[PDB]
């Protein structure tokens, strides 16, 4: 549709916070390759 | 034409030793190095 004209109408700086913040928690997983879990 | 050993829990304590620091080696083998991941 128009969509631009008059329907959706949403700021930028919450789409890139957004983005920035999957970024750091897909690169802050990604690195992860063993587990330690200790018994209570 | 001597020298006899009568004794084996100091060697076998020495082995178990030596095979425990391996192991932590062995263990500790992957956090090291620029190309390493990261442990939880």
């Amino acid at each position: 549709r128009d969509n631009k004209q008059a329907g959706v109408f949403e700021p930028t700086i919450v789409k890139v916070k957004s983005l920035k913040f999957a970024t750091e928690a897909a690169i802050t997983i990604l690195r992860i390759d063993d587990l330690i879990k200790l018994h209570p | 034409k001597g020298a006899y050993q009568d004794r084996d829990k100091p060697a076998q304590i020495r082995f178990s030793n030596i095979s425990a620091a391996k192991a932590v080696a062995d263990a500790i083998r992957t956090s090291l190095g620029p190309k390493g991941m990261d442990k939880m």
